């Protein structure tokens, strides 16, 4: 019945939203925040209020708006302005108070209660009492409480509760006992009175039921003395565990205040004060701390701070920093630390060793702030570098373990290096120069390496950033002995696992020209061979068939080394990736593209030296003799012609005729016509014609491509399904499918002429991004992720791609809906050309009109509407939407940071079972797509109209935008991890080829690309000088993605109107 | 054609430039203009020939030889050429282009080359020449209005509100007022400090008219200097008094029901010599003749297959 109540809601919300579509009314708008609330969708509803504001300043008083927006701190100062300019107004005062009780402002709430007690109104007199009880409760003043309680009716949940508290102070336990049960039933029956349509009062019922059961433990804490530790444990544990915003915890602690004073609680309140800062209630956290100190809000500001409670001070000081006063904060830290080492070295008479160590750990966590703040106040320069390194090394000493400490020291050292490397690039723009630099860099490089190593070992599981950082210093430092020793030392020390994360990066430098670098890599890879062979074969196999000599050479040495312990795995994997390449582009398919390219160079460029270079491989390729039944049945129907077409071509090579060459082309065009006719008939491939060795395969030890990881039982290729569908396209990819040793099926896409290595590093970046979102509480709260897939490169040409199940391209879902509903597929298109035959040549102004014309004469639902018909129910429909909305905003932000262009309807798709969106085809990364010559993308990410429309109405205000800054928030915090990854494939040797494409050394370009990304992660992505905060930047971006002036300029294929 | 006392020319996405007879609505001759739409039409002060600024060319047909094809074409300039303007004394032609360049063309010579180039960052939407013939006002897509002194080559610039693009500027016969119209839908007016001959020629901000909610597409002063016309994307041409800066007459094609989605933008306008009438170009395939005082549609020029974006209107003796 419970999951049956939400169905009626979900369904009525559909029609309610479909109603809003026809005309936005405050009538609907009311019934909308309500139904989105019963459905316990807090944010989607918050969106409905955002719209309610920007369209109807009609429920009026900007103070009533801030109050409904739970921005109490804004509404208070808005009510003051509304009271000081107006009069007494019994209504304005009630709100002025509701703000104070939400803010935990008992001092002012009690003053405002008593100093204004004419209150001729009786309802004003009735409400008054509920609040002034809690205010009096916070201020101690129990006489004031009972006075105001004796005015609260005993028929209310509130009136029954406040008695239980007054009884507990006055030690009336049986009274308190009964008052709880009666307050429960007055709340249980109240949860049926407004059965659905209530505030955060359904979620605040948890707050009242939590407190009531807690107040029954405060009861347990009065006469019979046994559970003090057991109660304090559950109190403490169900607090680190519990996540309730500031306000509730105040009251929650106020119950615990009846028994345990702050001075005994200590840790309890510091954890609370800690949250008040992190959430953003510093004025409250301060007061919490002042109380624990038993000393001034430091009204004596010039004086030193009380060392009586070392932890509390540290708290105060870090609160002072996050507060305004932060040269003042830094200053109190230098001294505090100095007072702390004294209170250690001297005060410690051995018999105190726990105090000694916790005093040493607090100090470490002090130093780490000291260095952190020094860098913040001063930046990086010849003065601060050895000072912060001082602070960090000092923090490294006092905790020995602790990731942050070692990490920070490594980064500082690594940035000490960068500071000078970048300072010397500054000098050389305008002998003893390099000598000092050598001594300068070797000075900071070695400790950095060391630091990153002991940082990694303390990170097991999550150390991608630091692991990559080791590799920068490693690869980047053409090895001077000192560096290499530390590197060798680390590799010895650090676990082998670490390196799996980083295998494609290691392999990208097998053929390192530097002699000392190479050796370690090779040795490391071979050890990664001894354990975890599998995470190596595929990538090493690819490397071993490389045109670049030193690569495939060095690659083989490792494979040889791996046969000494895993031979047939190397052997199987060898052949399996060999046959898959054969299957990817067949012999005739290689000729078809090869006869096209050859006729361009000759019959349109007069190039025969290049034309011979197109054909000669295709001839030499076949010269090796047919090896499959498909290769032979080709060899009969076409072979002899081609063999003699080369005959004429080599008569021209020596004769230098033009009639010799015309016989060859006579033969060539003949076979072309034959193949071309057979190509739309290529819709399937049988394994027994195309590659027999694969049909041959049974029960291999080779793991199913990109399914190997430790922790998980190896799933191996048990059998390859005999048929591959040929996806009809310009590259005819294959739908290869394998059978697993578990029993499950694993479907793949065998692509033929696409360098999958970029897609790989992206999927890597995504992996990282996924971890980051799994670790931010809110992002984990909302299930925020990116559906990724497996990417197994097979060569520079080909590779495998994981087939995401249950998915259709955005383009597919439309084409079906459009044909079902008898709508011409490209109708917006045909509309545009009918209006403006030369659309592509118009001025921006002219284009916008034509574009707007098309939108105004087509339906913008489609996606929205087919997703409704798709759904088997409506809570499934609603969830699939909530899923879609989020997953998209996730990929909007991340895509932007990556610079992910080319997001047309065939490059993204929808999971038809979760709704979650999924990106494929990661060709155009970084501005690339925008930078291009023909039809530059102005857009940052696709936020097309039918996308916007499939979300909830109030879309971009609701779930989307919120999810945008949540995601973007995470990114800007962990910007270094994100930059480690991206830096690791921009400056990657083999992958720089996608930036010299600005034509249709590179060091300079690669630098920009990376700056561009940093800008995006430090809010400098728009204006050069303003450092824009998240919500602004996000707003700016959504604007940019929505602008008609941007979308009309998009290549027509991108379907800027879908 | 150009022999008639009135010249009225109309061009758009339908590959023709059609000439109309003002007083009737009959179309005299049509010319072929293929490969492009027409962005701006302007009849040379010499009444000899008309200029059709299009995509990467400015083809000029003849108003005398009453039949042939483009006398002159000007090529080798990439992206659209948006505004055309002439110098009274025969031989100068000014253009603004999407290629960020204001260009001066010598009409009495050869070369697809141009006598001068004025480079700005961001596309130029309009180019208009001060009556004194010595200064060119150039409004770009960034929202700057550059005044370029054709003598001193000294460039001076001015941004009003702009972060927003200025769509067209104009300056009245009597050189007392300058107008600029932007994509927000605002119309700026300035007072003209007549420097002229050892020139100061400075601008003093007078009013900002909230002309339109949608794009404002072109602004134009009446010969009179009495009125100011503001065409826009809200299917409207608004006519404002220069004494008052108040709305005098509104012309609109606003359909007649909220669920029509429009059909037609008010792309261009031109006043008659007496400033008694106004000609109107619209994306609904029709040029229109309006009576400025009543706002009565005194004629409708039907002929164009596709939309209209251009007008040229001429009264000279
Ligand atoms: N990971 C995947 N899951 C499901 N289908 C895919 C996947 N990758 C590609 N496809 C299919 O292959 C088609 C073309 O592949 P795509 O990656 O867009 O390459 P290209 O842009 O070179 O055509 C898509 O329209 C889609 O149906
Ligand atoms: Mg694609
Ligand atoms: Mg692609």
């Amino acid at each position: 019945e419970r999951a049956a109540k939400c169905r009626a809601y979900a369904k009525a919300l559909h029609y309610k939203e479909l109603e809003f579509q026809k005309g936005p009314t405050p009538a609907i708008l009311e019934s909308l925040i309500s139904i989105n609330n019963k459905l316990q969708q807090p944010e989607a509803a918050a969106g409905v209020l955002e719209y309610a504001m920007k369209h109807f300043g009609e429920l009026e008083i900007q103070a009533t708006w801030y109050e409904k927006l739970h921005e109490w701190e804004d509404a208070l100062v808005a009510y003051d302005k509304k009271m000081d300019t107006n009069k007494d107004d019994p209504e304005l005062m009630l709100g002025r108070m509701r703000c104070l009780e939400a803010l935990g402002e008992w001092g002012q709430l009690h003053q405002q209660c008593c100093e204004k007690w004419t209150l001729v109104n009786d309802e004003t007199q009735a409400k008054m009492a509920r609040m002034a009880a809690a205010a009096a409760w916070g201020l101690g003043q129990w006489d004031s409480m009972e006075e105001y309680t004796c005015m609260i009716p005993r028929d209310t949940h509130d009136g029954a509760f406040y008695r239980a508290v007054l009884a507990l102070h006055q030690d009336l336990f049986s009274l308190a006992q009964q008052c709880i049960d009666k307050a429960r039933d007055l709340l249980d029956a109240e949860l049926t009175a407004m059965a659905g349509e209530s505030y955060s009062r359904a979620y605040g019922a948890m707050v009242s039921c939590h407190m009531l059961s807690e107040l029954e433990e405060v009861i347990q804490y009065k006469l019979v003395p046994e559970r003090r530790e057991i109660i304090r444990q559950i109190w403490w544990e169900r607090l680190q565990g519990c996540q309730r915003i500031v306000e509730d915890w105040q009251k929650i602690l106020m119950v615990r205040s009846l028994v345990v004073s702050p001075h005994e609680d200590m840790r309890t309140w510091l954890k609370y004060a800690s949250l008040c800062g992190k959430s953003g209630r510093l004025a409250l956290a301060h007061k919490t701390l002042v109380l624990l100190l038993g000393v001034d809000p430091s009204r004596q500001l010039d004086h030193p701070l009380p060392t009586v409670h070392p932890q509390v001070t540290y708290a105060y000081m870090k609160n002072m920093w996050k507060s305004a006063r932060k040269i003042d904060a830094f200053q109190h830290m230098q001294h505090f630390v100095q007072t702390m080492q004294q209170q250690a070295q001297h005060a410690i008479a051995t018999e105190d060793q726990q105090h000694k160590q916790e005093l040493h750990k607090l100090m470490a966590r002090c130093f780490l702030k000291l260095g952190e703040w020094q860098l913040n106040l001063q930046g990086i320069n010849e003065s601060t570098i050895p000072k912060v390194l001082q602070y960090y090394s000092a923090a490294t000493e006092h905790d020995r373990s602790w990731y942050k400490a070692w990490h920070a020291w490594a980064v500082m050292n690594f940035e000490a290096v960068l500071h000078y490397k970048h300072q010397n690039q500054a000098r050389d723009e305008k002998k003893k120069v390099t000598e000092d630099l050598s001594k300068t860099l070797l000075m900071y490089t070695v400790p950095a390496v060391q630091g990153f190593f002991r940082s990694i070992s303390l990170s097991r599981g999550n150390n991608l950033q630091d692991t990559l950082r080791v590799l920068t210093l490693w690869f980047d430092y053409g090895h001077w002995p000192d560096v290499n020793e530390a590197l060798v030392e680390g590799v010895k020390a650090i676990q082998i696992d670490t390196w799996l994360q980083v295998i494609p990066q290691l392999i990208a430098r097998i053929d390192t020209p530097r002699p000392l670098v190479g050796r370690l890599i090779h040795q490391l890879l071979t050890d990664i061979g001894r354990y975890h062979p599998q995470a190596l074969i595929y990538p090493l196999t690819v490397a071993s068939k490389s045109t670049t000599t030193a690569r495939h050479n060095a690659a083989n040495k490792i494979l040889k080394n791996m046969c000494e312990h895993s031979n047939t795995l190397v052997q199987q994997a060898m052949m399996v990736s060999e046959e898959l390449i054969r299957v990817a582009i067949l012999w005739h398919e290689m000729w078809h593209e090869g006869l096209e390219e050859a006729s361009r160079l000759y019959f349109g460029e007069r190039n025969v030296k290049g034309m011979f270079e197109v054909l000669e491989p295709l001839h030499a390729m076949m010269e090796r003799g047919p090896q499959t039944l498909k290769e032979t049945s080709f060899n009969q129907a076409y072979g002899r012609d081609l063999m003699e077409a080369q005959e004429w071509c080599r008569k021209y090579m020596k004769s230098g005729n033009v009639k010799d060459l015309t016989q060859a082309w006579d033969l060539y065009y003949h076979v072309f016509r034959r193949i071309s006719k057979q190509l739309p008939q290529l819709t399937s491939l049988e394994l027994q014609y195309v590659s027999p060795k694969l049909l041959m395969c049974r029960d291999l030890e080779l793991a199913v491509p990109g399914t190997y990881d430790p922790n998980q039982p190896i799933i191996r290729i048990q059998s390859i399904a005999p048929s591959l569908q040929v996806i009809t396209s310009k590259q005819r990819p294959r739908k290869l499918t394998l059978m697993g040793s578990n029993g499950h099926e694993f479907v793949f896409l065998l692509k033929g002429h696409e360098d999958l290595r970029q897609d790989e590093r992206v999927m890597q970046l995504f992996g990282l991004v996924n971890t980051l979102l799994a670790n931010d509480p809110t992002s984990l709260r909302k299930n925020l992720s990116i559906q990724r897939y497996a990417v197994i490169p097979l060569s520079t040409n080909s590779g495998l791609i994981g087939w995401v199940p249950h998915c259709d391209t955005l383009h597919a879902l439309i084409r079906d809906y459009r044909e079902k509903k008898k709508i011409l597929l490209n109708i917006e298109h045909r509309i545009m050309l009918r209006m403006a035959p030369d659309y592509d040549h118009l001025t921006l102004m002219q284009k916008v009109e034509v574009f707007e014309h098309a939108v105004n004469n087509t339906a913008g639902d489609d996606l929205a509407k087919l997703l409704w018909l798709k759904s088997p129910s409506s809570e499934v429909w609603f969830d699939r939407r909530t899923n879609y909305t989020r997953s998209l905003a996730v990929m909007s932000m991340v895509g932007y940071i990556l610079g992910l262009g080319d997001r047309h309807p065939s490059n993204l798709m929808l999971d038809r079972l979760s709704g979650k969106i999924l990106h494929i085809d990661f060709g155009d990364c970084f501005e690339v797509a925008m930078t291009r010559e023909k039809f530059p993308e102005k857009i940052p990410f696709r936020l097309t109209r039918m996308l916007t429309n499939a979300m909830e109405v109030t879309g971009l205000d609701g779930n989307y935008r919120i999810t945008c800054h949540t995601v973007m928030e995470v990114l800007r915090e962990h910007k270094d991890s994100v930059m480690a990854v991206l830096e690791a494939f921009v400056y990657d040797p083999l992958l720089n080829w996608r930036l010299m494409d600005t034509n249709t050394a590179l060091n300079k370009k690669a630098i920009q690309i990376i700056n561009r990304v940093r800008d995006k992660l430090t809010g400098r992505d728009f204006s050069h000088d303003d450092t824009l905060d998240v919500p602004t930047q996000v707003e700016l971006l959504i604007k940019q993605a929505t602008s008609h002036e941007n979308l009309c300029q998009c290549y027509i294929g991108w379907c800027p109107f879908w | 054609v150009g022999s008639d006392p009135v010249i009225l020319a109309t061009a758009g996405y339908d590959h023709t430039v059609r000439f109309w007879q003002a007083h009737s609505g009959i179309c005299t001759r049509t010319v072929q203009h293929q490969d492009s739409q027409v962005n701006a039409l302007e009849v040379t002060p010499d009444r000899s020939m008309i200029a059709a600024a299009g995509y990467q060319h400015i083809r000029m047909y003849d108003l005398n030889s009453n039949n042939p094809n483009p006398i002159i074409s000007y090529d080798g300039v990439n992206k659209n050429i948006a505004s055309v303007g002439f110098h009274e004394d025969g031989r100068w032609m000014y253009t603004g282009g999407e290629d960020c360049t204001a260009r001066i063309w010598d009409l009495r010579s050869r070369n697809l080359q141009c006598q001068r180039i004025f480079q700005v960052n961001a596309p130029i939407n309009c180019v208009c020449l001060h009556p004194n013939q010595a200064e060119l006002i150039v409004g770009d897509q960034s929202g700057a209005i550059h005044i370029w002194d054709l003598k001193t080559d000294h460039n001076e610039q001015l941004i009003p509100e702009p972060e927003v693009s200025i769509t067209s500027a104009h300056i009245d016969p009597d050189a007392s007022y300058m107008a600029a119209v932007n994509s927000t839908g605002n119309c700026y007016v300035w007072n003209l400090t007549g420097g002229i001959g050892d020139e100061v020629t400075q601008l003093i901000p007078k009013t900002k008219i909230p002309a339109h909610t949608r794009y404002a597409l072109q602004c134009r002063f009446s010969p009179d200097s009495t009125l100011l016309a503001t065409c826009s994307a809200d299917q409207t041409c608004k006519i404002w008094r220069t004494s008052n800066f108040s709305l005098m007459t509104e012309l609109s094609i606003k359909s007649g029901n909220p669920g029509e989605s429009s059909r037609g933008w008010m792309w261009g306008c031109a006043f008659s010599g007496d400033s008694q009438y106004i000609v109107t170009a619209s994306s609904d395939n029709l040029a229109r003749l309006w009576c400025v005082e009543t706002g009565e549609i005194k004629r409708e020029y039907g002929g164009h297959q596709k939309a209209v974006v251009c007008l040229a209107f001429n009264d000279s003796v």
